[PDB]
């Protein structure tokens, strides 16, 4: 579980998706396909963002619960 | 309430003699400045919730207020207009009535507009504020 | 006057008859569920007209249920435990004796 | 904020025959453990007057199961005590019943049975027995709702 | 049913309340002339300025209202042998004695019921302001004329509202109510003024279907109860 | 620390907006509305799942690390052999939710099958495992005591339980654990007065 | 299209059951004002029941209206309540020359604590 | 109370709590209700083996709240531990006395008839749900309705009816059987199929909707 | 099952009867393509349907 | 369709709504005796001193109104073999399911689909005030004659009033305001403190379908979010 | 309050709903000539009766156009 | 129709060419308009508007001789 | 939303404004909509040569505004230069999924028969003007009633109107197809203008008048 930043998420997605064709290189920020894969990375990214932060919110609530030190 | 404005207070229990608790609520309101009911709490349904708030003829206190929309299908019958019952044209708000002009400081300190006395002229509207 | 909550009062559309009266006591029995009631009168209003009949409002106040009838001993109840029952009024119920906890 | 204690119930909370039913333990729950410790050390309020001539005005002070049986009477003290502490919570400051549990309440009426049993050999004393009968299926009503009501509140 | 070619005629019968409880049973021996049922809509409309608005409420109080004559010719009856002019007396007697007993708000015991055996259907039924209407006019002079409107008060084949068993598990009788009231009533006059000084306290600090079982209503009983067999202070708590 | 499904598929719509000119409409029945609403609702999905298992390590996660484990209320199961009258000619078919009741008048507990098993041709004894209808201690029970299959397939001779069901676990709260944890964190201590008064008590004639 | 609209009042009740209490129900009123210094409210009741021994005076009667159908999913299904009070007076009520009788009952919206309790000397 | 539900092939979570919500939010409550872990339904049955209790698969139940009680967290432990046995708190257990339906049908109504039983050894027998229903009509309808010793009009006026074949009589028949069925809230309503008069025999039959 | 769409039109084309698979609402999500015969010729209604 | 030139008519049909899912309906095997369709118009119209003012308000409610029998004769059906008797008798039965639990309890549908293949025309409508009323005559000993009243909702063709679809060009949401809330809900309570005195400051000083592309209206919006992460004052401005 | 003339205040009898309270602002949309309208509830009054439909009285004051 | 407008009134009582006595055209009142109002019940599909005023009484009453 | 119209002979831009909008007032503001230089309208196309972009001559569209739009600054600035991208703007722009026309029309009320396809060069296919309307009606009438994740009442129950082919089962067909088109309030009206039968095949035809 580690942070995976935005164009990161993104490359992955289009190396990913360019297999098999031919038909969707072009990616100019007017695109729509840009910018539905921006959309979808940057969810992502907010996600594993949140996710760690609320790790941490858990690790700091369990070491609350475990000895009672409120 | 308007908290800046309002210096410290020392209202009496027993400023009204064998009244009720709405007779002094009325008081610490200092109407028409801070308005007061009874509503629905909307936030928590199932209880009641007693509002005290200042008057919403501010301008951004007015844009506060939740907006409700209703088209003309709903309206059965209506009766609105304009009126001229209420006019005046001096405004001010006296401080507790027991500063006095001859005896002390500053007594009051009223605002008019010049076109609007031609019509209506001297026409003074005073409040009493218990807060100042 | 402490018993005013309870008490019943109202106006009431009895039939034509002169034999009711301000200031005068009123029995009535109901036949519904055999029930009684118990009442004073303060006001009477008449009303004769050939057009419609010929009636009487009977006004009364401080009314109670479960009336007797013998010797004018009305409803027992009306004494009720808290008539008599009561004490000298001084502070020290209610805010006055919280600062005086030494 | 505690409401002060009757002077009498105070000294009474401030310290072979065998049942073939139910028996003791001598189990103490931790929260009747933390009220003791509170009432031990800190000076709690208590009251000036005894009206109320109920509970153990009397009645727990005035049978001789305090010399005869003192064993039997330490069973008496912890239910008084498990009954002071489930009391104290709810009327006011719950937030000590995070320590209750199930078997805190389990235990305390098998003790309450034993003790119950006891008393009913003699037959001056039923008094008592009254009251701890009509005690025995209040705990009992606790011991199958208590755990609701945390998970609710 | 109906005369059709497969079963024969079945005629109309009422079945009145008995003083005693039980009930009669008048069976008519010649069947309405004119039977009418009504089924009025409590829907109303109203007309804003810009759009109609349909509002509902559902079904309204049904009126039956039906009109026949009495035979003339004598005919057996299951107990005797009864005239028209018997039979007609006979119901005007039933109806009098059901409408005249009828004077503390509405009888306890059961409406009428209403066997309109012809088309399959069944009622429970009350008397309309219209009443029995008896009428004999210079046409058929030896046959009498009968009318009759009747109010549905609902299907004969529910029973009565409040009468309806609910489910009543638990207790809805506790006992703690009652033992903590027999208590509270055996306490000193000083011992209730200092558990209403408490429970004024307590009040002060709040700020600044029953069953023992999966069940959190009963709560307060359970605690209410005690405060009494332990001292906590002199007198109970709520 | 948890998004929402709105809050998360208004945000889509808003970087979609910008990022491109070329989309406008975005009424029901659109497929990037459609695409965006699934895209949502999947992460909403993920949150819930992050915050569930957030949960389950403030609840368990800290203390187990102390070898010390909870007890989770589980279906009681085991090992149950089945025997036929003779050797087997066609695969026979055993569905699951195959039932199993007990004989035994004091024994009124139940199994079922959770999958399917099957029996080959050639085998002549199959072992299949089953699951209690019940959860706690009640699907607990000695060895031969189920006797019976519900299926009613003649080519069965007798079914019985190697060994005792004992997995079925009573359902205990935390409190208990925490207190107990406290307990041994407490027995710990060295160089105090309620700690070697604690530890006095270990000898049985030291009571007082 | 004209709309269609199916009202169900509810009304729940906090010392009878409450729920028999609403199925008599027939009518009621509740003039809420700014202007004037007391918010109050009627609701009238069948006769079905002596409500006279049973509706203890100073009681608190909630009130729920269903403005539209349930299923059609409405953003009218929201059971938004109406308004809250305190009774204070119950009525017999009757035009026996038009043969019919009604229970009348009337509260005020929580302004009854405070208008009663007079701070006297 | 509640509404069953079986789980269909691939079946989404969230289409359960539209189809039956029409806003699929309250997905998060419904999983609450039934003590589902993460994974709330699964294709494959053999992934059910592994935490069988908290995993529910193709053609497994669950339980469905009426919206009222959705967010009440009371209901949502109960109806954890009341998993396809939730019936049983709406109908409820009581002891058994139907020792014999081959005894008291051929007797009818009379005193001195049905009796306590032990089904199994030592537990008394007590009788639940569905099986409770049967035996609170029948017990109910057998009695006459002046019988019981506390809450009179009980029981049914069946004793009276005995009177000639004829065709009114059975109609009268079938109302008292109406309304001694109706009169308890476990069933909604009820009403005949059919009947068919003997010579000296009634035979008729009768639905009842119970709830749930 | 294998029979998806594309074969749903091979498998009922040959007078096979195969069950279909409709993702949502409609009560099982499965319905059942047709109700052709194994009859070969398919142009009279009545021996094929 | 009618008798003349083409074939054979279509009868008048019913359809109500099935509790369970889908539909039911109810075809008239005799047409009705008399078929009313009143279509009043709300207007009024007051003369002045010389002139005449005419003022209108929209179309009047659509009332419907016809009144049929059942005939003698059995015919077949799609299930079972029903006469004229069992025909009514079910008529009264859907009215009822209709009417009876439709203020109470809950009804499926919530309109009729009245169809005239006869008369070439369909309405959505609904009971009446005067609702069904069934009546049994002298004359007709083996008939049923029914007579209902309806009101017509508005046109079939046209879709439900909750069913319709709005242009709903760009965001619906404004996500700005969203993340304004949820970020103002972490403030302090000073930082709250000085944003209320920074808004009545801006304010005493004043007078001296969300979409970016081709719109300004969530200007303010956008504003609100940059001046709370950024920080404009403790807390904010707006 | 200077501007108390111009304004417009009177009684509104909408239709029944719950929707509508105390203190909130209403906004309102003339069809008959496409104008706008906004005011300030100051009081309401609910009349609820299966004898005649179910109205809700909507109190107003401060009333102004082109909202 | 703004407010503080005047109003005169002009009432024929009897027909001109009769030549009668009350052919003389006299003013019945005349007076300052001080409201105007929206009047209808669309329940009877009738609406009306009222204007209101008096007597060249608010002029003096209304201007208030303040301190 | 705004109206069409083109420039004719010799008329001038007084004469629009005045009997449209019935003021000729309002030609002034009316301008600046079609972005127009001084020699607003002009007869001569030659003329338009000059620079034509700025003018509008004989044969030319026009836009006209409703009354209300008419005044705002936003409505001036956008139809002054969109110029003809105002329908699809309007209308509003979409993912073509229509990819497999020929297809779609052999399986309708069988799902997966809609796809993603490729227009001009490394990017999906959109759709936008009319044709997106068509598109929009077409995909919700294939879809059944409650089968999208969210906002469901959404569709059609034409893959449960399978009947006899009698009558009344094509009224009722031709009902839902109404509602269905209808439901959209971009669309004004639908009606039917054939419905026509082969047996065991229905045929007709419907007419939807869309806002201009």
């Amino acid at each position: 579980m580690k942070t995976r930043k935005l164009t990161n998420i993104l490359s992955k997605l289009i190396d990913k998706t360019m297999a098999g064709t031919s038909k969707i290189t072009d990616f100019t920020p007017g695109s729509a396909s840009r910018s539905l894969l921006e959309a979808v990375s940057l969810e992502i990214e907010q996600f594993y963002i949140l996710t760690k932060e609320n790790i941490d919110w858990g690790i700091q609530e369990g070491i609350i619960e475990a000895f009672d030190f409120q | 309430s308007w908290d800046e404005f309002e210096k410290l207070t020392e209202v009496s229990a027993f400023t009204n003699f064998d009244g009720s608790l709405k007779q002094l609520m009325d008081m610490v309101t200092a109407r028409p400045f801070n308005e007061l009911f009874f509503k629905n709490s909307e936030k928590t349904p199932g209880k009641a919730q007693l509002v005290l708030r200042k008057t919403p003829f501010n301008p951004t206190e007015w844009r506060a207020l939740d907006m409700i929309k209703v088209p003309t299908e709903d309206f059965i019958e209506e009766d609105v207009g304009k009126s001229d019952v209420e006019t005046y044209s001096i405004f001010t708000a006296t401080p507790a009535g027991m500063l006095k002009e001859l005896n002390g400081d500053v007594f009051s300190k009223p605002q008019f507009h010049p076109e609007l006395t031609d019509r209506y002229g001297y026409t003074k509207f005073e409040v009493e504020n218990i807060y100042l | 006057y402490h018993g005013n909550p309870n008490f019943y009062a109202g106006d009431i559309i009895v039939l034509g008859d002169p034999k009711y009266d301000l200031g005068k006591r009123l029995f009535i029995e109901d036949k519904q569920r055999g029930d009684t009631w118990e009442f004073y009168i303060e006001s009477v209003e008449h009303k004769f007209d050939y057009k419609q009949g010929y009636y009487t409002t009977v006004g009364v106040t401080r009314g109670l249920k479960d009336a007797i009838l013998e010797d004018g001993k009305g409803s027992p109840h009306r004494f009720a435990g808290l008539w008599n029952q009561s004490s000298d009024f001084m502070g020290g119920l209610m805010g006055e004796d919280t600062s005086k906890e030494l | 904020n505690f409401i002060p204690q009757p002077q009498g119930l105070l000294r009474f909370l401030n310290t072979s025959f065998v049942s073939k039913f139910y028996t003791p333990q001598l189990q103490l729950s931790e929260l009747a453990k933390k009220v003791l410790t509170n009432i031990k050390t800190d000076d709690i309020p208590v009251l000036e007057r005894e009206f109320n001539d109920n509970t153990i005005i009397h009645k727990a002070n005035d049978t001789l199961l305090k010399v005869q049986a003192p064993r039997m009477y330490m069973i008496l003290q912890s239910i008084v005590l498990e009954a002071y502490a489930i009391v104290n919570c709810f009327v006011e400051n719950p937030s000590s019943l995070k320590y209750l549990t199930e078997e805190d309440v389990s235990i305390t009426r098998e003790n309450l049975n034993y003790v119950a049993d006891y008393l009913g050999n003699y037959d001056d004393y039923n008094s008592v027995v009254l009251d701890l009968r009509d005690l025995d299926l209040c705990f009992s009503a606790i011991e199958l709702q208590l755990p609701l009501i945390k998970k609710e509140a | 049913p109906q005369s059709d070619g497969i079963s024969n005629l079945h005629r109309i019968a009422l079945r009145f309340p008995k003083e005693g409880g039980g009930y009669d049973m008048y069976r008519f021996k010649v069947n309405p002339e004119n039977y009418t049922i009504d089924s009025p809509q409590r829907t109303t409309a109203i007309k804003t300025k810009s759009d109609i608005v349909i509002e509902d409420y559902g079904k309204d109080i049904e009126v039956i209202n039906f009109t026949g004559t009495t035979g003339f010719r004598p005919v057996r009856e299951a107990d005797g042998l009864k005239t028209g002019k018997q039979k007609m007396e006979e119901l005007q007697s039933r109806v009098s004695e059901y409408a005249m007993q009828g004077g503390s708000g509405n009888v306890s015991g059961s409406y009428l019921q209403f066997f309109n055996f012809t088309d399959d259907s069944y009622y429970k039924v009350h008397l309309a302001p219209q009443g029995l209407k008896i009428t004999r006019s210079k046409d058929e002079p030896l046959l009498f004329r009968y009318e009759i409107t009747l109010v549905v008060i609902g299907s004969l084949t529910e029973a009565d509202r409040s009468a309806v068993t609910t489910e009543e598990f638990g207790n809805v009788k506790p006992n703690a109510s009652q033992r903590v009231d027999e208590g509270i009533k055996e306490l000193d006059k000083n011992a209730r003024k200092t558990r209403d000084r408490n429970n004024q306290e307590i009040s002060r600090r709040e700020n600044t279907i029953y069953n023992p079982r999966q069940s959190t209503n009963g709560l307060k009983g359970n605690i209410d109860n005690m405060a009494l067999i332990i001292g906590y202070g002199d007198g109970g708590v709520s | 620390k948890t998004r929402k499904l709105t809050n998360i598929l208004s945000k889509l719509i808003d970087k979609t907006m910008a990022g491109t000119s070329k989309i406008t409409d975005f009424t029901p029945g659109s497929a990037s509305r459609s695409l965006l609403e699934a895209v949502s609702l999947e992460i909403e999905q993920f949150y819930i799942l992050t915050k569930e298992n957030i949960d389950w390590g403030i609840q368990e996660g800290i203390i187990e690390a102390f070898d010390f484990q909870k007890r989770q209320s589980k279906r009681a199961y085991g090992d149950v052999t089945i025997q036929f009258y003779q050797p087997l000619d066609m695969r026979m078919y055993i569905p699951a939710g195959t039932t199993f009741t007990s004989t035994r008048q004091e024994y009124p507990q139940q199994f079922e099958t959770l999958v399917d098993y099957y029996a080959e041709p050639d085998s002549t004894e199959i072992v299949v495992e089953v699951y209690c209808k019940e959860t706690g201690v009640a699907g607990n029970v000695p060895e031969g005591t189920i006797n019976t299959i519900a299926s009613g397939s003649s080519l069965i001779r007798s079914v019985n339980n190697e060994y005792s069901f004992n997995t079925g676990t009573k359902e205990e709260s935390q409190e208990d654990f925490k207190r107990r944890f406290h307990s041994f964190v407490e027995s710990r201590g060295r160089a105090t007065n309620k700690s070697v008064r604690y530890g006095a008590l270990q000898i049985p004639d030291v009571e007082g | 299209m004209r709309r269609i609209r199916r009202p169900k009042v509810r009304i729940e009740i906090v010392t009878y059951n409450g729920d028999e209490f609403g199925a008599k129900l027939l009518g009621f009123q509740t003039k809420n004002s700014m202007e004037d210094d007391s918010s109050v409210f009627q609701i009238n009741m069948a006769g079905d029941t002596y409500w006279d021994k049973l509706v203890m005076a100073n009681d608190i009667i909630r009130i729920f209206i269903t403005p539209n159908d349930d299923p059609n999913d409405k953003e009218g299904k929201q059971e938004r309540l109406i308004q809250v009070g305190m009774v204070s007076q119950v009525s017999k009520v009757g035009s026996y020359g038009n043969d019919q009788t009604q229970f009348r009952i009337t509260g005020q919206s929580f302004v009854k604590p405070f208008m009663k309790f007079g701070l006297g000397v | 109370r509640f509404k069953k539900h079986v789980v269909q092939h691939e079946e989404t979570m969230q289409a359960i709590a539209q189809r039956y919500y029409g806003d699929v939010s309250y997905w998060i409550d419904l999983v609450e209700h039934n003590n589902l872990k993460y994974p709330y339904l699964v294709e494959t049955d053999e992934e059910k083996m592994k935490d069988p209790e908290r995993l529910a698969s193709t053609g497994d139940t669950l339980i469905i709240p009426i919206e009222s009680d959705l967010t009440d967290v009371s209901a949502k432990e109960i109806n954890s531990r009341d998993k396809d046995v939730l019936v049983e708190l709406a109908l409820g257990r009581d002891l058994n006395i139907t020792a014999d339906e081959k005894y008291f049908n051929e007797h009818g109504t009379s005193d001195n008839i049905l009796a306590f039983s032990t089904n199994g050894n030592g537990d008394l027998d007590t009788v639940k749900g569905i099986d409770n229903m049967k035996q609170q009509l029948q017990a109910r309808l057998l009695t006459p309705r002046g019988s019981l010793m506390l809450h009179p009009n009980y029981g049914s006026d069946l004793h009276n009816l005995f009177g000639l074949n004829i065709p009114e009589q059975a109609t009268l028949i079938e109302m008292e059987v109406l309304r001694t069925l109706t009169s308890d809230n476990r069933v909604k309503s009820a009403n005949l199929i059919d009947w068919k008069i003997q010579g000296n025999v009634y035979s008729g039959q009768f639905s009842v909707e119970i709830k749930s | 099952q294998i029979y998806e769409s594309i074969d749903l039109d091979e498998l009922n084309e040959n007078g096979i009867i195969s069950i279909e698979f409709v993702r949502n609402r409609t009560n099982t999500f499965f319905r059942i393509v047709d109700d052709v015969t194994t009859f070969n010729d398919k142009s009279d209604p009545v021996k094929a349907e």
